[PDB]
């Protein structure tokens, strides 16, 4: 007699790139490698306004606004002490492989949570500058 | 997976569910009858029509 | 984030009083009362359900 | 609980299994489950 | 009272909220389950129409 | 007879003696009402001691301890940093 | 170990608020959580100390022991960064506090709710419509003097001598401090526990030391004895009429020293900082949390 | 159940869970994406929290 184990399963967590969705049509992106050293960012607009014979320039400034997001993955001290050490016996290799899969999955989960929080911050800052429809039906 | 958030919230450190599903095992039983009268003649061989 | 909760405001009077030249723009309402000497005391509100 | 926390060759499928999962499992749709959050979310020792 | 999805599985799996019988002249209380197929919303939401 | 209780708190020692006096507020007048402290040494209502720190988020997951015959409920504080201290009296 | 908490302001910040915050770099600030990033609500002591007339100092202490502590190092527009103070690490804490208390060489620092006014240690942030106030950091003896002056004004309130109590005196300068009128139930609960301690003191206090000081006032005059004005109190007369016994005195002192340690810990409210090697020329001190 | 000498106008607020639609035009906002740097917060005695 026997108990049958009908296969284990798991979800393949698909990484969702910010450009792989159509929210990136709203926003032009630039990898700026030194945003920690960017204390400010401004944009000048010289809008030349013509006239109608029966002269104004509206210099307006817009400033950037940073958004710091960070989750917290957690790793035990077990799968680091067993990670740095070298396996010898095949059971310790089968343990070391599980440890490195745990650590790599946690780190991939961390950058996945960052690339999802990027979409969350984009979706939030697109709400913060979004007046509702019944106002802009008349205002436009 | 979770979402890294700007506001300081209690961060869900890598939640993972391990669920199981037990099988449902149930048998089906028919009870087909068969008379012995047309069974005892199944062993012999015919010689008359 | 999109599934937001807009909240409006509702208001209604309770126990008002019509002026003395009273009238009615209806036919199929008959109340067993002297019509010039009646005023409300409660207000009926329909619930969510 | 009958859940085994052993390491396993976990076959990775692509179906969206976690479609409203935490609010389902906290209410107990499954007969026997285990939630591992943080340091217990690893593979167990053999 | 406890759980909501397990209330749904209690509704669907064996469904004994003490229902009445069928195909009798007067309704009794059914004891033998899963022979006559029943469905009891009144034993789920506790109201009456 | 004396009792050995265990308290989890997320506060300071200055907070913990005040809130433990407030927690033991019925018990002090209980011990006073049944027995008059006829001498000078019976005034002390025991003492407390910090056993160390642990994380306030995933603290104190409940579990069970099984002997061969029975099983009692038992708390399971995980990842404890043990740090004893001297006895601070409660009064 | 990385201790860096960036607090993103939800709005911008004008240049005057930036220049006011930039003077308070290095001052201790409390935080709501201990996580990576935080919003501006919960920062500072302002959530418990609202913009009102009535303060409550012991509730700010109960806040300060509950929350964590951080030091302000970088402030920019739209975001300011903080460095947490976790026990086990060693920090450089500069003396950037406007009521200038001179710090002792390897003494002990002590954080404190703002006793010298709301407007004195604050920054007004109209842009994020909140207020960040700064907890005072002063050495531990002057902190004990401030705490006991607050409690002494709390007990003498039903009696009246005001400016002899409502102003702290240090060798650098003497300073006035804000005196409230009622601490609500929490300051009265602190006074309740201290009343328990004081009444049990006057139960179990020995009598041979009174017999020492009664003859000693009659024998010697000292700066420990001038405050009696060469008049032995009447309680010394009506207690010293009994005899002297060393066995009950050793029984009394074994509860006296037992209770005085807990009475010492009844003044450790607010977290305490253990410092070392404070230079008086750079106004910073290599200090760590005790 | 008689009428008093005064009336009242009962004001209340009703919360409605809606399903919004967000539109946004092309190239409305230029954004710079930083660098995902990893750190170590706390060396708790059994688990380190990155």
């Amino acid at each position: 007699k026997f108990e049958v184990l009908l296969g284990v399963y798991t979800n393949a967590i698909q990484y969702v790139r910010f450009l792989e969705t159509a929210l990136a049509v709203s926003c032009v992106n630039t990898e700026f490698k030194d945003l920690s050293r960017m204390t400010d960012g401004k944009i000048q607009f010289r809008i030349s306004v013509p006239t109608i014979a029966h002269q104004r320039t509206f210099i307006v400034v817009k400033n950037c606004h940073k958004h710091h997001i960070s989750t917290e993955m957690e790793l035990s001290m077990l799968d680091l002490e067993i990670l740095h050490s070298i396996p010898e016996t095949p059971v310790e290799y089968a343990e070391y492989v599980g440890a490195v899969k745990t650590v790599a999955s946690a780190l991939q989960f961390g950058v996945d949570a960052l690339e999802r929080g990027l979409i969350n911050t984009v979706l939030s800052v697109k709400l913060r500058h979004a007046p509702p429809m019944f106002i802009l039906q008349t205002l436009a | 997976p979770t979402i890294a958030h700007g506001d300081g919230r209690r961060p869900s450190k890598q939640r993972t569910f391990i669920v199981v599903k037990n099988c449902h095992k149930h048998h089906i039983s028919t009870e087909m009858e068969l008379s012995m009268l047309d069974l005892e003649i199944l062993h012999s061989i015919p010689e008359t029509p | 984030p999109l599934n937001r909760r807009m909240q409006y405001s509702y208001y209604f009077p309770v126990g008002l009083f019509m002026p003395n030249p009273k009238y009615t723009t209806s036919a199929a309402i008959k109340m067993l009362d002297n019509p010039t000497q009646q005023l409300p005391v409660e207000a009926w509100i329909v619930n969510k359900n | 609980e009958g859940v085994e926390n052993r390491p396993f060759p976990y076959l990775t499928v692509d179906a969206d299994l976690l479609s409203n999962l935490r609010q389902s499992a906290a209410e107990g749709l499954f007969h026997s489950f285990d939630l591992l959050v943080g340091k217990d979310a690893r593979e167990a020792g053999i | 009272n406890r759980g909501l999805y397990n209330m749904v599985n209690e509704y669907s799996q064996r469904l004994g909220g003490h229902p009445a019988t069928s195909n009798t002249e007067v309704q009794f209380v059914v004891i033998a389950g899963t022979d006559v197929f029943l469905e009891q919303p009144c034993s789920f939401l506790q109201e009456a129409f | 007879g004396p009792r050995f209780t265990f308290f989890q708190s997320s506060r300071g020692h200055c907070q913990i003696m005040n809130i433990l006096r407030i927690y033991y507020s019925p018990s002090i007048m209980h011990r006073y009402a049944v027995v008059q402290p006829l001498h000078i040494e019976e005034l002390t209502f025991g003492a407390v001691a910090c056993l160390g720190t642990f994380s306030a988020t995933d603290g104190w997951r409940r579990s069970a301890f099984n002997y061969r015959g029975s099983s009692l409920p038992v708390v399971e504080i995980d990842s404890f940093y043990s740090n004893v201290s001297d006895w601070e009296v409660i009064l | 170990m990385d201790l860096k908490v960036v607090v993103s302001l939800s709005s911008r910040l004008y240049t005057d608020e930036i220049a006011k915050m930039q003077q308070r770099i290095g001052c201790i600030l409390p935080l709501a959580s201990t996580h990576g990033t935080q919003n501006v609500q919960g920062l500072g002591l302002g959530q418990v100390y609202s913009l009102e007339t009535v303060p409550d100092y012991v509730s700010m202490y109960n806040y300060l022991s509950d929350c964590t502590l951080a030091v302000l190092d970088e402030v920019s527009v739209d975001s300011l960064i903080l460095t947490k103070i976790v026990p086990g690490q060693t920090y450089a804490i500069k003396n950037k506090y406007q009521p200038f208390f001179q710090w002792h060489g390897t003494g002990s620092l002590s954080v404190m709710p703002p006793v010298f006014g709301r407007e004195h240690a604050t920054v007004k942030l109209e842009s994020n419509d909140v207020d960040i106030v700064f907890p005072m950091v002063l050495p531990t003896p002057i902190a004990e003097e401030v705490l006991q002056k607050i409690l002494l004004f709390n007990v003498y309130s039903r009696v009246v001598v005001h400016m002899h109590l409502g102003s702290v005196s240090y060798l650098g300068h003497h300073y006035e401090l804000a005196l409230p009128e009622v601490p609500g139930p929490l300051g009265l609960a602190l006074l309740d526990n201290l009343s328990l301690y004081f009444c049990i003191m006057v139960t179990l206090l020995p009598r041979a030391s009174m017999r020492l000081v009664r003859g000693l006032i009659r024998h010697e005059h000292h700066d420990l004895l001038n405050l009696f004005q060469e008049m032995v109190p009447d309680e010394i007369a009506r207690i010293d009429l009994d005899d002297l016994s060393v066995a009950d005195d050793l029984s009394r002192m074994r509860v006296m020293m037992t209770y005085l340690q807990s009475l010492a810990s009844l003044f450790n409210l607010g977290p305490r900082l253990a410092t070392a090697a404070y230079s008086q020329e750079t106004l910073t001190a290599t200090c760590w949390l005790r | 159940k008689i009428h008093p000498g005064v009336a009242m106008t009962v004001v209340r607020t009703d919360e409605i869970l809606s399903e919004n639609i967000l539109f946004s035009s092309r190239a409305s906002t230029s954004m710079f994406i930083g660098t995902p740097n990893v750190s170590r917060r706390e060396a708790r005695v059994d688990a380190v929290t990155f």
